[PDB]
Protein backbone atom coordinates (compact mmCIF):
# COMPACT_ATOMS: atom_id res chain seq x y z
CA UNK A 1 0.00 0.00 0.00
CA UNK A 2 2.95 2.57 0.65
CA UNK A 3 0.64 4.30 3.16
CA UNK A 4 0.17 2.33 5.82
CA UNK A 5 3.63 0.61 5.42
CA UNK A 6 5.58 4.15 5.87
CA UNK A 7 3.92 4.45 9.66
CA UNK A 8 4.96 1.02 10.28
CA UNK A 9 8.18 1.71 9.46
CA UNK A 10 7.95 4.42 12.34
CA UNK A 11 6.71 2.11 14.56
CA UNK A 12 9.12 -0.64 14.26
CA UNK A 13 12.13 2.01 13.51
CA UNK A 14 11.09 3.30 17.17
CA UNK A 15 12.52 0.18 18.81
CA UNK A 16 15.87 1.81 17.96
CA UNK A 17 15.38 4.51 20.42
CA UNK A 18 14.91 1.58 23.58
CA UNK A 19 18.62 0.56 22.74
CA UNK A 20 21.08 2.76 23.58
CA UNK A 21 23.20 3.65 20.58
CA UNK A 22 25.61 7.08 20.54
CA UNK A 23 24.90 7.01 16.75
CA UNK A 24 21.23 8.45 17.33
CA UNK A 25 21.20 12.27 17.23
CA UNK A 26 17.82 14.11 17.15
CA UNK A 27 16.64 16.42 13.99
CA UNK A 28 14.52 19.07 14.05
CA UNK A 29 13.06 21.15 11.50
CA UNK A 30 11.58 24.84 11.18
CA UNK A 31 8.89 23.78 8.08
CA UNK A 32 6.43 26.26 9.07
CA UNK A 33 7.37 29.93 9.00
CA UNK A 34 8.14 30.77 12.81
CA UNK A 35 7.84 27.42 15.07
CA UNK A 36 9.76 24.11 14.86
CA UNK A 37 8.69 20.83 13.11
CA UNK A 38 10.54 17.37 14.52
CA UNK A 39 11.02 14.33 13.19
CA UNK A 40 9.33 11.15 15.53
CA UNK A 41 12.16 8.76 15.52
CA UNK A 42 15.36 10.08 16.78
CA UNK A 43 17.60 8.49 13.73
CA UNK A 44 20.88 7.75 12.99
CA UNK A 45 23.24 9.70 11.29
CA UNK A 46 27.23 9.10 10.57
CA UNK A 47 29.43 11.85 9.69
CA UNK A 48 31.21 12.09 6.11
CA UNK A 49 34.92 13.27 6.97
CA UNK A 50 35.51 17.09 6.31
CA UNK A 51 36.89 18.46 3.62
CA UNK A 52 38.80 21.87 2.71
CA UNK A 53 37.39 23.87 0.42
CA UNK A 54 37.37 27.55 -0.79
CA UNK A 55 34.26 29.77 0.26
CA UNK A 56 30.98 29.63 -0.92
CA UNK A 57 30.27 32.92 -0.88
CA UNK A 58 32.49 33.39 -2.73
CA UNK A 59 34.97 31.07 -4.22
CA UNK A 60 38.10 32.69 -5.76
CA UNK A 61 38.72 34.64 -2.07
CA UNK A 62 40.92 34.47 0.43
CA UNK A 63 38.72 32.89 3.29
CA UNK A 64 38.61 29.18 3.08
CA UNK A 65 36.43 26.38 4.88
CA UNK A 66 35.91 22.94 5.85
CA UNK A 67 32.70 21.38 4.67
CA UNK A 68 31.30 19.21 7.29
CA UNK A 69 28.19 17.14 6.28
CA UNK A 70 26.19 14.39 8.13
CA UNK A 71 25.02 11.23 6.62
CA UNK A 72 21.02 10.89 7.93
CA UNK A 73 20.20 7.55 6.94
CA UNK A 74 16.67 6.29 8.33
CA UNK A 75 14.22 9.36 7.77
CA UNK A 76 10.67 9.11 7.43
CA UNK A 77 8.65 10.38 3.98
CA UNK A 78 5.78 11.60 6.95
CA UNK A 79 7.61 14.27 6.92
CA UNK A 80 6.49 17.58 4.78
CA UNK A 81 8.74 17.61 1.56
CA UNK A 82 8.83 21.52 2.12
CA UNK A 83 10.41 20.96 5.39
CA UNK A 84 13.69 20.02 3.49
CA UNK A 85 14.18 23.74 1.83
CA UNK A 86 14.21 25.11 5.45
CA UNK A 87 17.51 24.69 8.06
CA UNK A 88 17.85 21.70 10.37
CA UNK A 89 19.23 21.49 13.70
CA UNK A 90 20.65 18.31 15.02
CA UNK A 91 20.74 18.07 18.91
CA UNK A 92 18.75 20.78 19.72
CA UNK A 93 17.91 22.23 22.77
CA UNK A 94 14.39 24.21 23.51
CA UNK A 95 13.77 26.12 26.33
CA UNK A 96 10.53 27.24 28.00
CA UNK A 97 9.36 29.18 24.70
CA UNK A 98 8.85 28.37 21.45
CA UNK A 99 12.76 28.90 20.40
CA UNK A 100 15.66 27.17 20.91
CA UNK A 101 19.09 27.90 22.09
CA UNK A 102 22.01 25.53 21.41
CA UNK A 103 22.57 22.80 18.43
CA UNK A 104 24.52 22.25 15.70
CA UNK A 105 23.11 24.40 12.19
CA UNK A 106 22.69 22.10 9.17
CA UNK A 107 21.13 22.81 5.70
CA UNK A 108 19.73 19.80 3.39
CA UNK A 109 23.01 19.99 0.42
CA UNK A 110 21.48 16.65 -0.96
CA UNK A 111 18.69 14.00 -1.27
CA UNK A 112 18.55 10.73 -2.01
CA UNK A 113 15.14 9.19 -2.08
CA UNK A 114 15.38 6.00 -4.00
CA UNK A 115 14.00 4.07 -1.46
CA UNK A 116 9.94 4.97 -1.80
CA UNK A 117 9.12 4.46 1.87
CA UNK A 118 11.82 6.22 3.60
CA UNK A 119 14.22 9.67 2.60
CA UNK A 120 17.36 9.24 3.05
CA UNK A 121 19.71 12.58 3.44
CA UNK A 122 22.69 13.87 3.60
CA UNK A 123 22.75 17.93 5.29
CA UNK A 124 26.30 20.36 5.31
CA UNK A 125 26.66 21.90 8.43
CA UNK A 126 26.94 25.44 8.54
CA UNK A 127 29.87 27.77 8.30
CA UNK A 128 29.02 29.57 11.45
CA UNK A 129 27.37 26.91 14.32
CA UNK A 130 26.08 27.36 17.70
CA UNK A 131 27.87 24.37 19.75
CA UNK B 1 77.85 41.35 5.99
CA UNK B 2 77.04 37.28 6.31
CA UNK B 3 73.27 36.28 5.73
CA UNK B 4 72.78 33.88 9.55
CA UNK B 5 74.41 37.04 11.71
CA UNK B 6 71.96 39.31 9.44
CA UNK B 7 68.54 36.67 9.73
CA UNK B 8 69.59 36.28 13.64
CA UNK B 9 69.06 40.11 13.77
CA UNK B 10 66.01 40.22 11.54
CA UNK B 11 64.03 37.90 13.91
CA UNK B 12 65.34 39.83 17.07
CA UNK B 13 64.12 42.49 15.50
CA UNK B 14 60.35 40.71 14.85
CA UNK B 15 59.86 39.61 18.01
CA UNK B 16 61.88 42.80 19.65
CA UNK B 17 58.02 44.36 20.75
CA UNK B 18 55.66 43.65 18.26
CA UNK B 19 54.98 39.95 17.79
CA UNK B 20 54.79 37.10 20.66
CA UNK B 21 56.25 34.15 19.28
CA UNK B 22 55.72 31.14 21.53
CA UNK B 23 57.05 28.64 19.37
CA UNK B 24 59.07 28.22 16.47
CA UNK B 25 58.69 25.23 14.04
CA UNK B 26 56.20 24.49 11.00
CA UNK B 27 52.94 23.05 13.21
CA UNK B 28 49.59 24.29 13.91
CA UNK B 29 49.34 24.49 17.16
CA UNK B 30 47.14 21.72 19.09
CA UNK B 31 48.16 23.49 23.15
CA UNK B 32 45.21 25.62 24.78
CA UNK B 33 44.98 29.06 25.17
CA UNK B 34 47.99 30.37 27.44
CA UNK B 35 47.32 31.64 30.03
CA UNK B 36 49.49 34.81 31.87
CA UNK B 37 48.46 37.03 34.14
CA UNK B 38 44.73 35.43 34.50
CA UNK B 39 44.39 36.09 30.84
CA UNK B 40 44.17 33.66 27.87
CA UNK B 41 45.85 34.69 24.53
CA UNK B 42 45.74 32.29 21.69
CA UNK B 43 48.36 30.02 20.43
CA UNK B 44 50.55 30.81 17.95
CA UNK B 45 53.66 29.79 15.79
CA UNK B 46 56.38 31.26 13.39
CA UNK B 47 57.91 29.33 10.62
CA UNK B 48 61.16 30.88 9.17
CA UNK B 49 60.91 30.25 5.66
CA UNK B 50 64.62 29.35 3.63
CA UNK B 51 65.82 31.96 2.47
CA UNK B 52 65.11 32.33 -1.95
CA UNK B 53 65.94 34.64 -4.71
CA UNK B 54 69.54 34.80 -3.86
CA UNK B 55 71.11 37.02 -6.61
CA UNK B 56 74.80 38.66 -7.25
CA UNK B 57 74.07 41.25 -9.45
CA UNK B 58 77.76 43.44 -9.18
CA UNK B 59 75.64 46.21 -10.94
CA UNK B 60 74.84 48.75 -8.41
CA UNK B 61 76.26 51.83 -7.92
CA UNK B 62 76.21 51.50 -4.18
CA UNK B 63 79.44 48.97 -4.63
CA UNK B 64 82.97 51.00 -3.82
CA UNK B 65 85.65 49.63 -5.61
CA UNK B 66 88.04 49.80 -2.39
CA UNK B 67 90.53 48.16 -4.39
CA UNK B 68 91.41 45.34 -2.03
CA UNK B 69 88.85 42.48 -2.40
CA UNK B 70 86.20 42.45 -5.12
CA UNK B 71 82.95 43.30 -3.13
CA UNK B 72 79.36 42.57 -4.46
CA UNK B 73 75.87 43.68 -3.51
CA UNK B 74 73.44 40.61 -2.49
CA UNK B 75 69.96 40.48 -3.02
CA UNK B 76 67.65 38.03 -1.31
CA UNK B 77 64.23 37.35 0.11
CA UNK B 78 63.27 36.65 3.68
CA UNK B 79 60.15 35.55 4.00
CA UNK B 80 58.50 34.83 7.74
CA UNK B 81 55.06 33.60 8.34
CA UNK B 82 52.93 33.61 11.55
CA UNK B 83 49.88 31.58 12.09
CA UNK B 84 47.81 32.70 15.51
CA UNK B 85 44.81 29.67 16.59
CA UNK B 86 41.87 31.18 17.79
CA UNK B 87 39.50 28.40 19.34
CA UNK B 88 36.05 28.23 18.31
CA UNK B 89 35.05 27.16 22.30
CA UNK B 90 35.22 31.15 22.67
CA UNK B 91 35.29 32.39 19.19
CA UNK B 92 31.91 31.23 18.30
CA UNK B 93 31.60 33.48 14.94
CA UNK B 94 34.47 34.50 12.29
CA UNK B 95 33.44 38.27 12.42
CA UNK B 96 33.86 38.40 16.49
CA UNK B 97 37.98 37.26 16.00
CA UNK B 98 40.48 40.07 16.76
CA UNK B 99 41.71 40.20 12.97
CA UNK B 100 41.59 43.84 13.14
CA UNK B 101 44.59 43.51 15.93
CA UNK B 102 46.35 41.26 14.20
CA UNK B 103 46.70 43.51 10.98
CA UNK B 104 47.72 46.22 13.51
CA UNK B 105 50.73 44.44 15.32
CA UNK B 106 51.63 42.94 11.19
CA UNK B 107 51.74 46.69 10.22
CA UNK B 108 53.42 47.72 13.78
CA UNK B 109 56.28 44.65 12.17
CA UNK B 110 56.46 45.84 8.82
CA UNK B 111 57.21 49.33 10.54
CA UNK B 112 59.48 48.53 13.03
CA UNK B 113 62.14 46.09 10.64
CA UNK B 114 61.63 48.97 7.84
CA UNK B 115 63.09 51.23 10.45
CA UNK B 116 65.18 49.75 11.58
CA UNK B 117 68.27 50.07 8.90
CA UNK B 118 71.08 50.85 10.95
CA UNK B 119 70.41 47.93 13.74
CA UNK B 120 69.41 44.68 11.83
CA UNK B 121 73.41 45.39 9.64
CA UNK B 122 75.06 48.06 9.17
CA UNK B 123 75.82 47.15 5.22
CA UNK B 124 72.20 46.93 4.25
CA UNK B 125 71.97 49.23 1.22
CA UNK B 126 67.94 48.96 0.47
CA UNK B 127 64.80 47.32 2.51
CA UNK B 128 61.38 46.72 0.85
CA UNK B 129 58.44 45.10 1.74
CA UNK B 130 56.34 42.61 -0.65
CA UNK B 131 52.47 42.88 -0.50
CA UNK B 132 51.52 41.10 2.76
CA UNK B 133 48.73 38.34 2.58
CA UNK B 134 46.32 37.72 4.79
CA UNK B 135 44.42 34.39 5.20
CA UNK B 136 41.55 33.17 7.94
CA UNK B 137 42.04 29.61 6.20
CA UNK B 138 40.83 27.25 9.01
CA UNK B 139 43.25 24.96 10.75
CA UNK B 140 45.31 21.99 9.24
CA UNK B 141 43.23 19.18 11.78
CA UNK B 142 42.86 21.24 14.84
CA UNK B 143 38.92 21.26 16.07
CA UNK B 144 37.53 23.05 18.69
CA UNK B 145 34.35 22.47 20.04
CA UNK B 146 31.52 19.73 18.97
CA UNK B 147 30.51 18.93 15.67
CA UNK B 148 34.44 18.84 15.35
CA UNK B 149 34.05 22.19 13.64
CA UNK B 150 37.65 23.26 12.79
CA UNK B 151 39.46 26.13 14.67
CA UNK B 152 39.87 29.59 13.35
CA UNK B 153 43.61 29.95 11.70
CA UNK B 154 44.91 33.62 10.89
CA UNK B 155 48.13 33.26 8.67
CA UNK B 156 50.12 36.34 8.07
CA UNK B 157 53.33 36.72 6.29
CA UNK B 158 55.77 38.75 5.67
CA UNK B 159 58.63 39.16 2.74
CA UNK B 160 61.19 41.42 3.09
CA UNK B 161 63.24 42.16 -0.45
CA UNK B 162 66.60 43.07 0.83
CA UNK B 163 69.65 44.18 -0.57
CA UNK B 164 73.44 44.41 1.55
CA UNK B 165 76.61 44.55 0.85
CA UNK B 166 79.08 41.79 0.86
CA UNK B 167 82.91 40.46 0.33
CA UNK B 168 84.78 36.91 0.03
CA UNK B 169 86.51 38.13 2.96
CA UNK B 170 83.40 37.90 5.39
CA UNK B 171 83.64 33.90 4.87
CA UNK B 172 85.69 31.94 6.80
CA UNK B 173 85.41 28.20 7.36
CA UNK B 174 84.38 28.48 10.92
CA UNK B 175 80.36 29.53 9.45
CA UNK B 176 80.37 26.12 7.31
CA UNK B 177 81.35 24.07 11.01
CA UNK B 178 78.39 21.63 10.77
CA UNK B 179 77.67 21.42 6.83
CA UNK B 180 81.20 21.15 5.13
CA UNK B 181 84.97 20.34 6.14
CA UNK B 182 87.71 22.86 5.86
CA UNK B 183 90.40 21.55 2.99
CA UNK B 184 88.22 19.28 1.63
CA UNK B 185 89.42 16.82 -1.30
CA UNK B 186 88.26 17.55 -5.05
CA UNK B 187 85.75 14.83 -6.65
CA UNK B 188 87.69 14.40 -10.14
CA UNK B 189 91.19 14.61 -8.37
CA UNK B 190 91.58 17.88 -9.73
CA UNK B 191 93.50 20.99 -7.94
CA UNK B 192 91.94 23.65 -5.89
CA UNK B 193 92.25 27.13 -7.29
CA UNK B 194 93.79 28.99 -4.67
CA UNK B 195 92.04 33.00 -4.70
CA UNK B 196 94.40 35.77 -4.71
CA UNK B 197 96.60 36.46 -1.47
CA UNK B 198 96.73 40.37 0.44
CA UNK B 199 99.98 41.96 -1.22
CA UNK B 200 102.27 42.92 1.19
CA UNK B 201 105.20 45.80 0.79
CA UNK B 202 108.05 44.59 2.67
CA UNK B 203 110.80 45.85 -0.32
CA UNK B 204 111.23 47.75 -3.06
CA UNK B 205 114.12 47.98 -6.02
CA UNK B 206 114.20 50.27 -8.14
CA UNK B 207 116.36 49.78 -11.82
CA UNK B 208 116.95 53.15 -13.58
CA UNK B 209 118.06 53.64 -16.85
CA UNK B 210 119.96 57.03 -17.89
CA UNK B 211 118.76 57.25 -21.32
CA UNK B 212 120.44 59.01 -24.16
CA UNK B 213 120.47 62.68 -25.42
CA UNK B 214 117.62 62.61 -28.06
CA UNK B 215 114.81 61.41 -26.16
CA UNK B 216 113.84 58.23 -24.09
CA UNK B 217 113.44 55.07 -26.05
CA UNK B 218 113.22 52.50 -23.25
CA UNK B 219 112.91 49.38 -26.07
CA UNK B 220 116.74 49.15 -27.46
CA UNK B 221 119.65 47.95 -25.46
CA UNK B 222 122.00 50.66 -26.21
CA UNK B 223 120.22 53.71 -25.87
CA UNK B 224 120.61 53.98 -22.43
CA UNK B 225 122.98 53.03 -19.79
CA UNK B 226 121.89 51.61 -16.36
CA UNK B 227 123.32 54.21 -13.63
CA UNK B 228 122.13 52.40 -10.39
CA UNK B 229 119.73 49.52 -8.25
CA UNK B 230 118.16 51.47 -5.79
CA UNK B 231 116.68 49.41 -2.21
CA UNK B 232 114.22 51.56 -0.98
CA UNK B 233 114.64 50.23 2.42
CA UNK B 234 118.49 49.33 3.25
CA UNK B 235 117.65 46.42 5.11
CA UNK B 236 116.58 44.95 1.62
CA UNK B 237 120.21 44.83 0.63
CA UNK B 238 121.86 40.82 1.55
CA UNK B 239 118.39 39.36 1.76
CA UNK B 240 116.26 39.05 -1.18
Amino acid sequence: LYSNLINVKQKVISIREKLGDPRLKSLVFEYPAGQLFRVTPKLKVSMVPKNMIGLPLDSKSNITISADDYYITDVSRNVPEAAFRTRAWLDPVINDSGVIVSGINCRCHVINDKSGLSYDLILRKEREVRV
Amino acid sequence: MTKPSLISAKILQHINSIVWLQSKGIQEPLKPDVIVNNVAYPPNVIAEKPVTNIEVITNSSMIENTGGVRQFLCKAVFEYTIVWVFSREVYKTYHQIPRSQIQDLLVFCQQFVISAYQGIDPDITNIDLKPSQVLVKPTEDVNSDVSNSSSWSVVADLRFMIEFLTSLDEFLPIDFNKIQPPTWELLDDLDPIVPEQPFTLNGLIISLNKSELPKVRADESDTYQLEEILYIPPTIEDQI
